[PDB]
RNA sequence: GGCGUAAAGCGCACGCAGGCGGUUUGUUAAGUCAGAUGUGAAAUCCCCGGGCUCAACCUGGGAACUGCAUCUGAUACUGGCAAGCUUGAGUCUCGUAGAGGGGGGUAGAAUUCCAGGUGUAGCGGUGAAAUGCGUAGAGAUCUGGAGGAAUACCGGUGGCGAAGGCGGCCCCCUGGACGAAGACUGACGCUCAGGUGCGAAAGCGUGGGGAGCAAACAGGAUUAGAUACCCUGGUAGUCCACGCCGUAAACGAUGUCGACUUGGAGGUUGUGCCCUUGAGGCGUGGCUUCCGGAGCUAACGCGUUAAGUCGACCGCCUGGGGA
């Protein structure tokens, strides 16, 4: 997974404060960095599937998040999707 | 009756935890060394209860049926059920004594006939063969319903020691709907008895300290 | 996951009833304590009082008459798959009588008779026989 | 009304539409409820009478027409809206166990083959035989080499994985689960038609590889026959890379999620406490095996890992054949 210093930049620069973990917008950005991560890692693995389950876990995570904020507040929605590079 | 002669004879020790039965988590104090301890707050009050209703029984022209068939309370019951003209099963239960009563009844009559041909009849027609296989059938006779041959009909109030080892006999009873007294220990089923007694059923002193007190109420209540 | 919290109070009378447990715990709410405060009056428990403040547990106490169940029979009748309304002159009678059945009328929680006398319909929580 | 065995749980999972949804406050009055108004044609149905000499029949009045719309109120529950809350659901910290997955390397035992030494008449196989190999030197034994496949002991109603499945050792990449104490977000949840993905073995396509085993095939037996079981060989295949196939008694013949309900003995993996006496005792979680209580069941049996008591959603069944 992700180290934990990548995941402390992470939390500080996506957070609320240095303890702020269980926010929505660190919590996709969480996600979005690990399947980043994994997106090389399965460039070269193409033939695992027991990873690629728990990657679309990821994703199916992260989506439900940015729904829930998406319904939530469209604002904070769309400056995360702004600062992470989504909407495909 | 006293707790404190109670627990000097035993009582409040029960068996393992494994083999308990939770029916009778009501009556258990604890466990020290991987035993049950029963509560003799629990028990003397009940325990109290049963002489009570058994003197009620003694009084209103009752036969009492002691039943306890281990080897550590055999001769103990016998004891205390002739210490008050009483009946007793210290062997074998025999089953269907009480639901299948009218055919045990001929077998009564039967070593009721052998004895008295025996010993006041005297035959002397011996051939030395059939006199010996008669003698084996009455002493086989005697230990299986030595008893209840004075007993006439079914009783009023059963005394079973170890519910569990005489279950028969507590399913008889509650058949013919007659109150049972059942020392009831920690591995026993408390469902079939009317009053349970919870209390240690194996030591010997115990089940003597049961039987005084029982075999004391019925004798007070014979006496009015 | 937990989407009837009222069935679920009803189970778990039943199941303690049925265990012949002294008292049920559950947590609590606002329609759980209408409920209970409808079966308390009527006579199916004894007691119940709400603990807590952040979190509040509501425990009932079980009432048992000859070492039987006093609550013999519980029913979910309105349910979140199928909702159930009754108006006032089509309210069940639980036991022909003998038993509740506990309907949410306008004027708060009561018992079917308690509505007919009323003159109110609503929906039809429970049976209670 | 059902789906363990009688017909019936998709092989497993992710997930859109849909269905349902913890808890508090306020507001609305859409569902819901109450009242009123309008309407609900007449006949028919039903009730009390009347006329046909009775009946059928005709007929007066009533009830009914369980419905729809409108208007006025109620606010408990469901819904909408707004603000919350932490117990459901997730994030972070530190660790733990594991044949979880993908890639590369390597080790030993054994089979087969090639070359050589010793050595001589058998070997192999079977119920018994024969086919087969062998005086061109087999089998046995010893030495060296080649190649492929699988990993003895550990090893265990043991472990991991959604399922299918996963077993030498090492390294690289990587998923999930669990536990301790906290912090954080604040219903973000459950299920899921269609959809998508994974999916034993066999099989197919392309390119390799090929020791052992072995469909087809050949021969020897057995037999009345023997297109079989048995024996001697043996091609595809089994192995690798990449695609396809999408099926299994894919089984727990038992869909997923959540709550509640007496016990006993174990296994495995964390964690806490105590002169730690000890490989100790006492708690507390996760997964797991056997027995068994109430209950349930047609019975067998299931039984806190339910086939018990419930709730949400889905799939499926409607006599046997045809099929």
């Amino acid at each position: 997974s992700l180290s934990t210093e990548a995941t402390a930049k992470i939390v500080s620069e996506f957070g609320r404060d240095a303890n702020d973990t269980g926010s929505t917008e660190v919590q996709v950005a969480l996600l979005t960095a690990q399947i980043n991560h994994l997106q090389g890692h399965f460039a070269e693995h193409k033939k695992d599937h027991h990873s690629r389950r728990g990657l679309l876990r990821m994703v199916s995570q992260r989506r439900k998040l940015l729904d829930y904020l998406k319904r939530k507040d469209v604002a904070r929605y769309t400056q995360l999707i702004e600062r992470l590079g989504l909407r495909r | 009756v006293s707790m404190r002669d109670m627990l000097k004879a035993g009582v409040h020790f029960g068996h393992q935890t494994r083999y308990w039965n939770p029916k009778m988590k009501p009556f258990i104090f604890g466990a020290r060394n991987k035993v049950h301890i029963i509560n003799l707050e629990k028990t003397v009050p009940m325990f109290n209860e049963a002489l009570a209703e058994l003197n009620k029984i003694a009084s209103r022209k009752g036969k009492i049926l002691f039943v306890g068939t281990k080897r550590a309370a055999s001769e103990a019951v016998k004891d205390a059920a002739l210490s008050c003209d009483q009946f007793f099963v210290n062997h074998r239960w025999l089953g269907g004594m009480l639901t299948n009563w009218k055919t045990v009844r001929q077998s009564i009559k039967r070593l009721k006939d052998l004895e008295t041909q025996s010993q006041d009849g005297t035959f002397d027609k011996l051939t030395k063969k059939e006199a010996l296989m008669r003698t084996r059938e009455l002493e086989k006779l005697e230990n299986s319903l030595g008893g209840i041959k004075d007993m006439g009909g079914l009783p009023d109030a059963l005394f079973v020691i170890d519910a569990d080892h005489e279950h028969i006999a507590i399913k008889e009873a509650n058949n013919l709907g007659i109150p049972v007294f059942a020392i009831v220990d920690t591995n026993s089923d408390p469902d079939g008895v009317d009053f349970v007694i919870p209390g240690n059923d194996d030591a010997i002193r115990a089940v003597t300290l049961y039987l005084g007190a029982v075999a004391a109420t019925v004798r007070e209540g014979r006496s009015q | 996951s937990m989407q009837d919290p009222i069935a679920d109070m009803l189970t778990r009378i039943r199941n303690g009833q049925a265990a012949n447990k002294a008292a049920v715990t559950m947590p609590s709410s606002k329609l759980k304590v209408a409920i209970a405060n409808v079966l308390k009056e009527e006579g199916f428990i004894e007691d119940f009082k709400v603990e807590g403040d952040t979190k509040p547990e509501l425990e009932l106490t079980l009432k048992y008459f000859q070492g039987k169940a006093v609550v013999e029979s519980i029913q979910r009748v309105s349910r979140p798959g199928l909702r159930i309304y009754k108006r006032k002159d089509e309210l069940p009678k639980v036991m022909a009588g003998l038993g509740i059945a506990v309907v949410s009328t306008s004027k708060g929680v009561m018992t079917d008779r308690a509505a007919r006398q009323a003159g109110l319909g609503g929906e039809i929580i429970c049976y209670v026989a």
